[PDB]
């Protein structure tokens, strides 16, 4: 009762405390008719994709790969990269990863034990015990949400005003 | 048995004494509506939202007309017509404000319906007391009465300002003198 985020709204009844980044924020009750693991996986995937996208947009408006095709702004880079076939390679490998993801999310939903977003990818450690893993999961979630909103703002401002890196 | 405000009318059944500003002024018996998701809880929440919105709007009109606009913002003293001058030059501000108000209003409606269902939240309550001006009781009732009276007065005032600006196309205090 009385979820932490919205103090005047009831607790979403599906987010008690046992999830990283769980401040009880679900006013429209998306968790009431969708699996929690599915939504967590979707959120983490969005976080990672948008973090990579924000970093790439900002960097590519500064540094360009050698070649005349890579001499466009990130706003206009989509139509150039799709014509050159640059985005085709990313599409192919992302589709391979996403088919393996289809298998992984199916197994997670039907038992297994794989945590949402846990691909066990960890060449370095950066997370030795449970406490470090929880803290870094919270950091990843917060940074990913911030980067999703940041990429949203960057794209909207750049489309509104065709400016360089300062999209004001 | 008779309403305090209207002695020629019987006391409205649903308005005993609880809500701040209750004087029994329900001649049409609207407090007894229990259909289309509308009841005393919904009516009180709507009244409080109207009170707060009217207070904010009246304060904004008076502030802008007396102390002038903020730097970088248009002038004209007609608040119903300066809106189109702001939108003509800063449409993004208006759009962002509208989107924020839309999200907050969706949250407000969800909260109203939930609090009506599992009764734990008083109508118009959003737990918004950052400065702790209404922590203790015996002052909360007085603050509720002050808010309700000021909000009704500002509702009437803001409706008047809207109509005056739409019709006369002049400022509020311009109409005053
Ligand atoms: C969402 C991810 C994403 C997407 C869709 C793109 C898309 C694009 N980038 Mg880009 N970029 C990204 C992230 C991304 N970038 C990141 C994170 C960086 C920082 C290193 C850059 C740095 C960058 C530069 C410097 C340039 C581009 C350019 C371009 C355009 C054409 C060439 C190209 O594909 O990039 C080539 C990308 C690189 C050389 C660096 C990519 C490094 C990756 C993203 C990090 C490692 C992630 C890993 C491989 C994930 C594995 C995927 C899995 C399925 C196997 C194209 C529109 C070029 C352009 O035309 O600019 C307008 C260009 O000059 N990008
Ligand atoms: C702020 C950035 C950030 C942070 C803190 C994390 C944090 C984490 N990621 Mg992660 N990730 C990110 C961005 C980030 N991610 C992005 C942009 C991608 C897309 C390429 C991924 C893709 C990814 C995969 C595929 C996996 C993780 C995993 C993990 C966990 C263990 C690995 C680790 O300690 O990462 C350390 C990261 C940093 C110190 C960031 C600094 C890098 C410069 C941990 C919760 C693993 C997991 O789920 O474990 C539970 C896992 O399998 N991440
Ligand atoms: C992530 C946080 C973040 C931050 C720091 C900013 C920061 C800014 N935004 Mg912004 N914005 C964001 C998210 C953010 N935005 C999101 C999620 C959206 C919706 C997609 C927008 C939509 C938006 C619009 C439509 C406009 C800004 C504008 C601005 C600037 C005023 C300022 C630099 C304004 C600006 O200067 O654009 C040129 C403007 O007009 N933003
Ligand atoms: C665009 C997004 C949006 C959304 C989704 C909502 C959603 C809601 N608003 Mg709302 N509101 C918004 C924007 C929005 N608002 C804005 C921009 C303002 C002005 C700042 C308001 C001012 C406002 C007030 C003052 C009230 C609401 C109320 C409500 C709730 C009742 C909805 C209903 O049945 O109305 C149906 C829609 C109608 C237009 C019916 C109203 C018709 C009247 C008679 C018009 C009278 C005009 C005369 C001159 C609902 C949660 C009410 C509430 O919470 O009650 C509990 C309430 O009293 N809203
Ligand atoms: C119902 C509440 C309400 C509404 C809808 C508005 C609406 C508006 N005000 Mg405003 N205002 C209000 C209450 C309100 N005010 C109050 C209570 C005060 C006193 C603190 C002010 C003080 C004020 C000033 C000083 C100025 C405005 C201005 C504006 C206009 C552009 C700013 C904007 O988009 O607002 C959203 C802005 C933010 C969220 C920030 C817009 C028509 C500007 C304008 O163009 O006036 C002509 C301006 O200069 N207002
Ligand atoms: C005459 C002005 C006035 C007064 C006396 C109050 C009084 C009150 N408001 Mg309130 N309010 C007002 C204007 C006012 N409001 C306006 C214009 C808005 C719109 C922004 C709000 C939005 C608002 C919310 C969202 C909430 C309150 C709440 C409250 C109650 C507890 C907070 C408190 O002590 O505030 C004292 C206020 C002052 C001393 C005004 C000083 C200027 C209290 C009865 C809370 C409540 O009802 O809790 C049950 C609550 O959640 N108010
Ligand atoms: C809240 C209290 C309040 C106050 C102090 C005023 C005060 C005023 N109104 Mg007014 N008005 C109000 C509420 C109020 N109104 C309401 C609730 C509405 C309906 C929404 C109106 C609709 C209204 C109109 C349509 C007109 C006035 C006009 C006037 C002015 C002329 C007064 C008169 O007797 O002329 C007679 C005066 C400054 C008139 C004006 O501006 O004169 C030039 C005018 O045309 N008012
Ligand atoms: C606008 C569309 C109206 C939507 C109606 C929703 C509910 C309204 C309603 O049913 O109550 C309609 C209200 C409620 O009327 C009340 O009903 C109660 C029992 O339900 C009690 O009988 C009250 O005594 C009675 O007054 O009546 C009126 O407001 C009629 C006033 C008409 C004045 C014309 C001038
Ligand atoms: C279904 C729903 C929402 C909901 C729900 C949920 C989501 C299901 C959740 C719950 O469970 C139930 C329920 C029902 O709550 C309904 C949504 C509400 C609506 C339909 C929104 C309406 C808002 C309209 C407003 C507030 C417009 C005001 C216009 C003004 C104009 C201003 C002007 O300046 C302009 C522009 C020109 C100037 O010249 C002069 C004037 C004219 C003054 C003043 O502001
Ligand atoms: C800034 C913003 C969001 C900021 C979010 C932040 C900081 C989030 C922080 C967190 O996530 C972290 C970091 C960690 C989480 O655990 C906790 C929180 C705290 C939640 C959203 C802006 C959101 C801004 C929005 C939605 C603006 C919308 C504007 C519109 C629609 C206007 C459109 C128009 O103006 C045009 C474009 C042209 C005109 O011609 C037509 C019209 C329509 C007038």
């Amino acid at each position: 009762e009385k979820s932490k985020a919205v103090p005047f709204l009831p607790r979403p009844a599906a987010l008690d405390g046992s999830v990283v980044g769980d401040v009880g924020f679900d006013p429209v009750g998306f968790t009431s008719w969708l699996p929690l693991s599915y939504l967590q996986e979707a959120e983490i995937k969005h976080c990672r994709i948008a973090m990579l996208a924000t970093l790439g947009w900002i960097v590519a408006d500064f540094v360009h790969l050698p070649g005349a095709v890579h001499e466009v702004s990130s706003l206009a880079a989509h139509d150039v990269a799709v014509k050159s076939g640059a985005l085709a390679q990313i599409l192919i490998w992302t589709s391979i990863a996403e088919a393996i993801s289809v298998i992984a999310i199916s197994q997670m939903l039907e038992g297994s034990g794989r945590q949402p977003g846990d691909f066990k990818f960890d060449p370095l450690n950066f997370a030795k015990d449970e406490k470090s893993l929880k803290k870094m999961q919270l950091s990843e979630l917060k940074n990913g949400r911030l980067a999703m909103l940041a990429f949203s703002g960057i794209v909207t401002q750049a489309a509104l005003t065709g400016h360089a890196f300062p999209y004001m | 048995e008779r309403s305090k405000s209207l002695p020629f009318l019987m006391k409205p059944k649903n308005l005993d004494g609880s809500m701040a500003g209750d004087v029994g002024f329900d001649p049409l018996g609207l407090s007894e509506i229990n259909d289309v998701g509308v009841d005393l809880y919904w009516l009180r929440e709507a009244e409080l939202k109207h009170c707060r919105l009217g207070m904010m709007a009246a304060a904004g009109i008076l502030f802008v007309e007396i102390l002038g606009p903020a730097p970088g913002f248009p002038a004209g003293k007609s608040q119903m017509d300066v809106f189109w001058k702001v939108y003509a030059e800063k449409p993004s501000l208006i759009g962002a404000s509208l989107a924020a108000i839309a999200i907050l209003e969706v949250i407000s409606g969800v909260a109203t319906t939930q609090g009506r269902q599992n009764g734990d939240r008083a109508p118009g309550d959003y737990n918004f007391d950052p400065l702790g001006f209404g922590k203790d009781p015996a002052k909360f009732k007085d603050l509720q009465l002050k808010e309700v009276k000021n909000g009704r007065l500002a509702m009437i005032a803001a409706a008047g300002m809207i109509l005056q600006g739409v019709s006369t196309h002049q400022g509020a205090l311009e109409n005053l003198s």
